[PDB]
């Protein structure tokens, strides 16, 4: 019916964000602005575009009329960092795409680790080759793996956890999932890690000879 | 003080939508002989 | 004083359906539009509709007409959203919310999670991770594979390793989860002290635990 369209979906700053919002018709003010945690409900902060809610901080700062929209906090001190909703109802609801926030810092080169699959598992006919990417920034990274020099993309699995809070680095697991016997058909196993920090792969790997 | 949301068309049953802002709450001012949070019942 | 409680969590077989429940204390639904909003898993919010329970008319955001039924009873102080013909995509959090006196959502429930999956519950096989054929810090790590439902927990030496961990949020293979978790610590300190991975899984009602051993 009526669209709304948040950007941006993520950002970094350590410092001062402002997040914009526009929609479809427009909505004669009618917007607020959400911000949203682990299992909480959504708590709200503004409504009526500007109106802070009886219990906010006063660094959170809506903005904007017609059919574009703006907020800001002032300083994210500490607890601010999570995803943020703009919501319409000036005619039925509408939730805005989301902005989730990290905290900006230093580039981190990550820290890799490749294990082979155990002999418990091989016992089982399948074999699990896994590769952890730890306390890397920022979080966008690229894995590849590659089987006796040949990339595999089929059946690799991968996760990342969430910013870490003591020194706000990122994590990655992934792992090359194959059948046993598939696994004994080949000698090298390797993920190799692209990122900002590296303008040449990160490579560790192995040989099943080994 | 402001215009209820047009969102909120038949809250008001027998009455007249207020937007009270800055306070964060919706309010039915209630037609002569016609009481409740949306103005439902009468006399 | 405003309470919006829903029921339980469930899992559903793909194809089916669903009603989920929330109801109220500290007013009365009659003086308000009830709504619901879905929240699927790493994806914002989606509204999925309203219902007065006085007139027992409702509204839908159109991505949900045909999949969402919402109701009322003013009776028991109640609100339901029923789904039709589940997939995957309707795999989430359900939330529960109040408008009318407010002119937007404050208060929610405390959300139901739906499951869609025909998957029958299944212990986790536990892998350990050890480095083969050694400079200051080691890494280790440990792979569950393979169990249903959500959620298992891993820690390692029973709690006292905590430094150090990682541990990665599960994913989806072929409708079993998988997850793996990794712990660094010195050299001097492994293989001479040891390091276990700990591993339960209270759906299955087992418990696994897994001694990392210098591969050999
Ligand atoms: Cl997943």
């Amino acid at each position: 019916d009526i669209q709304m369209t948040q950007s941006p979906s993520s950002l970094s700053a350590s410092g001062k964000v402002t997040i914009t919002c526009k929609a479809s018709q427009d909505i004669n003010k009618y917007i607020a602005w959400y911000q949203h945690k682990p299992g909480k409900g959504p708590r709200l902060l503004i409504h009526y575009t500007s109106t802070l809610h009886p219990g906010i901080p006063s660094r959170f700062s809506g903005s904007g009329s017609g059919r574009d929209y703006s907020f800001s906090i002032s300083n994210l001190e500490p607890e601010d960092i999570a995803t943020y909703y703009c919501l319409q109802y000036d005619n039925l609801r509408t939730f805005g795409g989301g902005t989730k926030l990290e905290i900006k810092r230093a580039d981190a080169a990550p820290t890799v680790s490749i294990f082979p699959p155990s002999s418990e598992q091989l016992t089982s006919g399948g074999a699990s080759v896994v590769c952890f990417l730890n306390n890397f920034y920022p979080k966008d990274i690229n894995v590849k793996w590659k089987i006796d020099g040949s990339e595999r993309q089929n059946g690799v699995l991968n996760s990342w956890t969430d910013q870490d809070s003591k020194d706000s680095t990122y994590s990655m697991s992934s792992t090359l999932t194959l059948t046993k016997d598939e696994y004994e058909r080949h000698n090298s196993y390797t993920c190799e890690a692209t990122h900002k920090t590296s303008t040449s792969p990160i490579v560790k790997s192995f040989n099943r000879n080994e | 003080i402001t215009k209820c949301s047009s969102d909120m068309n038949g809250y008001c049953l027998h009455g007249q939508c207020i937007y009270l802002v800055d306070m964060s709450q919706n309010y039915c001012r209630c037609e002569v002989g016609y009481t409740g949070v949306r103005c439902e019942h009468f006399f | 004083e405003v309470q919006l409680q829903q029921s339980g969590a469930e899992l559903v077989k793909p194809g089916a359906s669903v009603k989920l429940s929330c109801t109220a204390s500290g007013f009365n639904i009659k003086d308000t539009y009830m709504h619901w909003v879905k929240q699927r898993p790493e994806q914002g919010l989606e509204w999925i509709g309203r219902i007065d329970p006085l007139n027992d008319k409702t509204k839908y955001d159109p991505k949900f007409q045909g999949k969402a039924t919402i109701t009322a009873d003013t009776s028991s102080n109640s609100a339901y959203l029923q789904l039709s013909s589940l997939t995957s995509e309707d795999t989430a959090v359900y939330y529960c919310s109040r408008g009318g006196g407010d002119p937007v959502f404050v208060y929610w429930g405390q959300g139901t999670l739906v499951t869609v999956s025909a998957a029958k519950t299944t212990p986790p096989s536990v892998y350990p991770l050890a480095p083969g054929s050694t400079n200051s810090m080691v890494t280790l790590g440990c792979l569950v594979k393979g169990y249903f439902p959500e959620p298992v927990t891993v820690t390692w030496n029973s709690g006292s390793l905590s430094s150090g961990v990682h541990t990665f949020p599960a994913v989806l293979q072929s409708d079993l989860y998988t997850l793996s978790s990794s712990v660094t610590v010195p050299s001097s300190t492994w293989p001479s002290e040891t390091v276990t991975c700990n591993v339960a899984h209270p759906a299955s009602s087992t418990k696994v635990d897994k001694k990392i051993v210098p591969r050999d």
